[PDB]
């Protein structure tokens, strides 16, 4: 009968726990009016008739799971894909809904891995929150517990997926939780999936449509760091030379007269990734000093972009003094 | 004596513990047209006995009875008589408009829209200056349940109150089409709408406006600039 939404909350947790420890469901004797009284509610959440459906939805599908255990899975998966498919933005409909179905489907036989096809490709599509990406951090561990070759072969899946989205900039990545979430996914990841360093520069030495806007800087640059991470730490530094030896990598990507159009509208690899590297930390210095600070970007835009430039600094010292990456140093002492 | 007759009629009504029954439907229906038959008449102690007695029956009975209420209540509303009644209705009835289900949202969508429509155009300035903190409540709770033509009929409504001389009417008239726009179904577009409105009633601005239109247009855009941001 009500329409506060934190008893509802309440009432579905209590049924929770009931439904944990063991008891019968004779709350119920007869009929199932409450069950059918709540996949009412998802229709009327569904069409978008509901005012607070941000705080209720999670315990909504953990209680369903946790009920089912004893309503397919099926059903369940159905609605959270009526709920994706058709409705309202994803942080708070689609992603809260994903989370207690990932987390008890792969922690706690043919059906089983057919679901897992079928919620490994919705989360798939929608990669792009990085909340997803936490959910597939647990895949992968999950995965890597029990074999090895579907560890390697969906983590190669989803690299080749998520690579191209950072070259484009259609990666969520504005907060410093995304970068948190972001480099513990390539970190969790498999190694033979990151092993030939193709698509991880061809990845990296990518230019912005335009950098007028401070969020495509902000997410390009939060791009480069979240690969330039991975070849640090992944790979070592001849590999990444000689591989930037073979394709044409231009030092002249982002030149100056690049950057100021973008904003108005014999090589060695030392020389280009030197070069890419110090005139990053040029765009990010000429931003943050020559721009406003509640007329063009926010406060929290201000202070991730702040510390996009405290991390490549930290990189650019673990390059410098690691002693592993060698000729870099000798470029940069030549070009600085 | 008729205040104590609303008086036991409170007592009556509430100490019965027979509830969803059809006889007390019914005796609640006949004593509520009852009640506010009794906030009608004209003495400072028969309205405020029967305003505090009319608060004490309805929030004694939130719980159980909520839909045979604001069935009545609707009723006493569509009625569109005296001033007082209609006022201290609506005050309640826009305080408990959060109380009801997205189930019956519509016909009571449905069913508002005219009545806002008929005390939009009341010249009482009482009335107004409690149609001050209805519309927020109303198109808050019901608000996301309407669709476009309606939203333009009953906006068009209240813009054509701005042209008064009175300032609570006015000001009454902007505050409704700005919380009208807060919640509508796509913010933004009503918000462009109200903007090519309301930039249409000042186009050239070398012309003669009625310069109480001119105040009024400015306190709807005094209401229009937080929300553009």
């Amino acid at each position: 009968t009500t329409t506060c939404v934190q008893l509802q909350k309440q009432v579905l947790d209590l049924l929770a726990q009931l439904v944990q420890l063991r008891v019968n469901y004779c709350l119920l004797d007869s009929d199932q009016v409450f069950i059918g009284f709540v996949l009412k509610q998802f229709e009327y959440i569904e069409v978008g008739q509901f005012r607070e459906s941000e705080a209720i939805i999670p315990n909504i599908f953990f209680f369903l799971v946790l009920l089912s255990y004893e309503i397919g899975i099926p059903k369940i998966i159905q609605l959270c894909d009526g709920i994706m498919a058709s409705g309202r933005k994803a942080v708070t409909h689609a992603i809260p809904a994903l989370q207690p179905i990932v987390h008890d489907l792969f922690v706690l036989g043919k059906e089983l891995e057919t679901q897992k096809e079928v919620v490994v490709s919705m989360l798939l599509r929608l990669i792009q929150y990085h909340q997803v990406l936490e959910m597939f951090i647990l895949v992968l561990q999950q995965c890597h517990k029990e074999n090895e070759d579907k560890w390697k072969r969906l983590s190669r899946q989803i690299a080749d997926i998520i690579l191209p989205m950072l070259a484009k900039q259609q990666m969520h990545i504005d907060s410093h939780e995304a970068l948190g979430v972001l480099n513990t996914l390539f970190e969790i990841l498999a190694p033979s999936s990151l092993r030939p360093v193709d698509m991880l520069l061809r990845s990296m030495f990518v230019t912005p449509n335009t950098m007028a806007s401070v969020s495509t800087v902000q997410l390009w640059i939060s791009g480069i760091l979240a690969i330039l991470r991975v070849l640090i730490s992944q790979s070592t530094e001849d590999i990444v030379l000689s591989r930037i030896q073979e394709l044409s990598f231009s030092p002249y990507l982002i030149s100056c007269t690049v950057i100021n159009r973008l904003r108005d509208g014999k090589n060695l690899p030392e020389e280009t990734f030197s070069r890419f590297l110090l005139q990053l930390v040029g765009i990010l210095l000429e931003d943050i000093v020559t721009k406003q600070l509640k007329v063009e970007m926010s406060e929290q835009q201000h202070t991730f972009y702040c510390q996009e430039l405290g991390t490549l600094l930290m990189c650019l010292i673990h390059i410098f003094k690691s002693g592993m990456f060698r000729r870099i140093t000798a470029a940069a002492t030549r070009l600085f | 004596d008729r205040v104590n007759h609303c008086l036991t009629i409170c007592e009556n009504i509430v100490a019965q513990s027979v509830r969803n029954s059809p006889e007390f439907q019914k005796l609640l229906g006949i004593a509520m047209e009852l009640f506010l038959l009794c906030s009608d008449d004209a003495e400072s102690d028969v309205r405020m006995v029967a305003d505090e007695c009319l608060n004490k029956v309805i929030k004694a009975l939130m719980d159980s009875n909520l839909p045979r209420l604001q069935l009545e209540l609707y009723k006493e509303i569509k009625k569109n008589g005296a001033p007082r009644s209609l006022r201290a209705a609506l005050w309640r009835f826009a305080e408990l408009a959060h109380l009801v289900r997205p189930q019956k949202c519509r016909p009571y969508l449905v069913n508002l829209l005219p009545c806002l429509t008929r005390t939009s155009k009341r010249p009482e300035e009482s009335v107004q200056e409690t149609l001050a903190a209805a519309v927020p409540k109303i198109m808050a709770s019901f608000g996301n349940f309407a669709n476009d033509n309606e939203i333009k009929v009953l906006l068009k409504a209240f813009i054509a109150n701005l042209k008064s001389s009175s300032p609570t009417i006015r000001r009454t008239a902007a505050g409704s089409a700005v919380s009208i726009c807060q919640h509508s179904r796509r913010t933004q577009y009503f918000y462009s709408w109200l903007l090519n409105v309301l930039l249409g009633l000042l186009v050239p601005v070398e012309d003669e406006h009625s310069t109480l239109l001119i105040l009024g247009v400015l306190l709807t855009l005094r209401y229009l600039v937080p929300l553009l941001q």
